């Protein structure tokens, strides 16, 4: 009677936000972020099984406005409705205080979206990890920061390093662990980062990737706007971690 | 308030004095009427300066929320027709005349009027506010299509002194604003350095013989100076 709405299980556990989150496992894909020295990149499957579909049409990563970007990882139509409430939220916030929504607060937002339906019963939940992407300015120099925000079904917000989502995160995050040990993220390249994120993909996988293979966005200190990262870019990634 | 916008080939000039005056006298001396909507697509208000503010920033929340979701530059006319739809579904509540202007890759460069009550009218120039009724006569006389893009920025800078230097109500710097496939191109021209006024007009220079002494002849020369 527990497994069916939002009631708290004997054992103070909430059954539809855990199966929520095997929805996000259940659909396939993995999805690596990573924050350098001067950027945040985030590197995502492009599945296109079917010969006959569009490639360009098939996309986890959205605009969420200029500045921010997201990639979706779960239940894709629940992802689109998200897009939609973040565009809504990061334009209603405009409106009412004259800037742009700064990520961290955007993603605080969209937790909060999804905590209501964990206590209110009737609506599903939606079956999605939506990683957030975008530059934040510090008060006190007015430098420009990489961050990188995690929303869960659970309208659990957090901050991250690195953080690969999605079938066989498991494996991807432990190798993850592994080369966070060497040097800290947060002291890489553009460059350095990628061959990191990548091949986090490649072990898990269990693969070799193409370009064509991957879709990879890109917020840095240079342009702060999210943008995708052209297939030129990435080809010249691959290549670098093939010899090293 | 003096406002205008021309196309050219391949863009648009907007153009517009500085003044903001509560009638006799002047509360801001630097306003700036040209109003950003989208990278290449820009509005000069004219009239109530609470009310154009307040439809600017809504026509631009707007756009900026239809560019992220076709993920497309905006078409001019998308901004031209939403404004107009503000301009009049207010039209009893506001004082406002907009001129929306704009370049992009579909239709070039194009310049809408939307004055008071709301219609939208699309032209090659169009000239707004109180400043507005002096250059009509300078735009049928002196102004020409083909111009170039400085040809453009000139002709503006000058037909805003014009008006400005016979209408009480504007007054100030000139600031204009190029729009076309290149970056946008922003120019602001003190009163100290302003083409045309009547201060500097030579034959504006000798007084008006008003004041002749007390003569024992009709005839009339020059004013009296100093005390008899």
């Amino acid at each position: 009677f527990d497994k069916y709405i939002t009631v708290f299980s004997p054992e103070g556990s909430l059954y539809q936000v855990e199966y929520a989150f095997k929805a996000v496992t259940y659909a396939g894909l993995l999805t690596v972020a990573i924050r350098c020295k001067d950027a945040v990149l985030v590197f995502t499957q492009h599945n296109v099984p079917d010969r006959l579909m569009r490639p360009d049409t098939i996309t986890s990563l959205h605009n969420i406005n200029k500045d921010i970007g997201t990639c979706i990882t779960g239940r894709a139509p629940d992802g689109k409705s998200l897009v939609q409430k973040a565009r809504q939220e990061a334009s209603e916030y405009k409106y009412r205080y004259g800037s742009p929504i700064p990520v961290s607060v955007l993603a605080k937002r969209v937790a909060d979206m999804a905590q209501v339906r964990t206590q209110h019963a009737g609506l599903r939940l939606m079956g999605v990890v939506m990683t957030f992407l975008g530059m934040e300015q510090n008060d006190a120099d007015g430098s420009w920061v990489p961050q990188i925000y995690c929303v869960d079904p659970a309208g659990w917000c957090g901050s991250y390093h690195a953080c690969a989502i999605g079938k066989k995160q498991i494996e991807a995050n432990a190798f993850l662990e592994k080369k966070q040990k060497n040097a800290p993220f947060h002291t890489l390249s553009q460059k350095d980062a990628a061959m990191i994120a990548l091949a986090a993909l490649q072990s898990a996988l269990g693969a070799s990737l193409k370009a064509t293979d991957v879709e990879v966005g890109r917020c840095s200190v240079e342009d702060h706007c999210f943008r995708r990262v052209p297939d030129e870019d990435v080809e010249e990634w691959l290549t670098a971690l093939a010899e090293a | 308030t003096t406002i205008m916008a021309v196309a050219f080939k391949g863009g648009v000039v907007l153009a517009a004095d500085s003044r903001t005056s509560t009638g006799t006298y002047v509360v801001n001396r630097a306003s700036n009427k040209l109003t950003k909507l989208a990278e290449k697509i820009y509005c000069c208000r004219s009239g109530s300066a609470a009310d154009t503010q307040a439809l600017a920033e809504q026509t631009a929340n707007y756009l900026e929320s239809y560019e992220i979701d076709t993920s497309k530059p905006v078409n001019v006319t998308t901004a031209a027709n939403i404004f107009k739809k503000l301009c009049y579904m207010n039209k009893w509540n506001i004082s406002a005349g907009i001129i929306v202007a704009g370049y992009d890759p579909l239709n070039g460069g194009s310049v809408y009027s939307i004055p008071s009550g709301g219609s939208c009218v699309k032209l090659d120039y169009a000239l707004g506010g109180s400043g507005s009724i002096f250059l009509y006569s300078f735009f049928d006389a002196n102004y020409k299509t083909g111009m170039s893009k400085e040809e453009c920025v000139c002709f503006c800078q000058r037909a805003v002194a014009h008006a400005y230097s016979r209408d009480g109500s504007s007054g100030g710097l000139i600031r204009t604003i190029a729009l076309h496939q290149g970056e946008p191109e922003d120019m602001t021209i003190p009163w100290t350095k302003t083409p045309y006024c009547m201060e500097k007009d030579p034959k504006y220079r000798d007084l008006a013989v008003q004041n002749p002494p007390f003569s024992s002849s009709a005839k009339i020369t020059v004013n009296q100076s100093r005390s008899e």
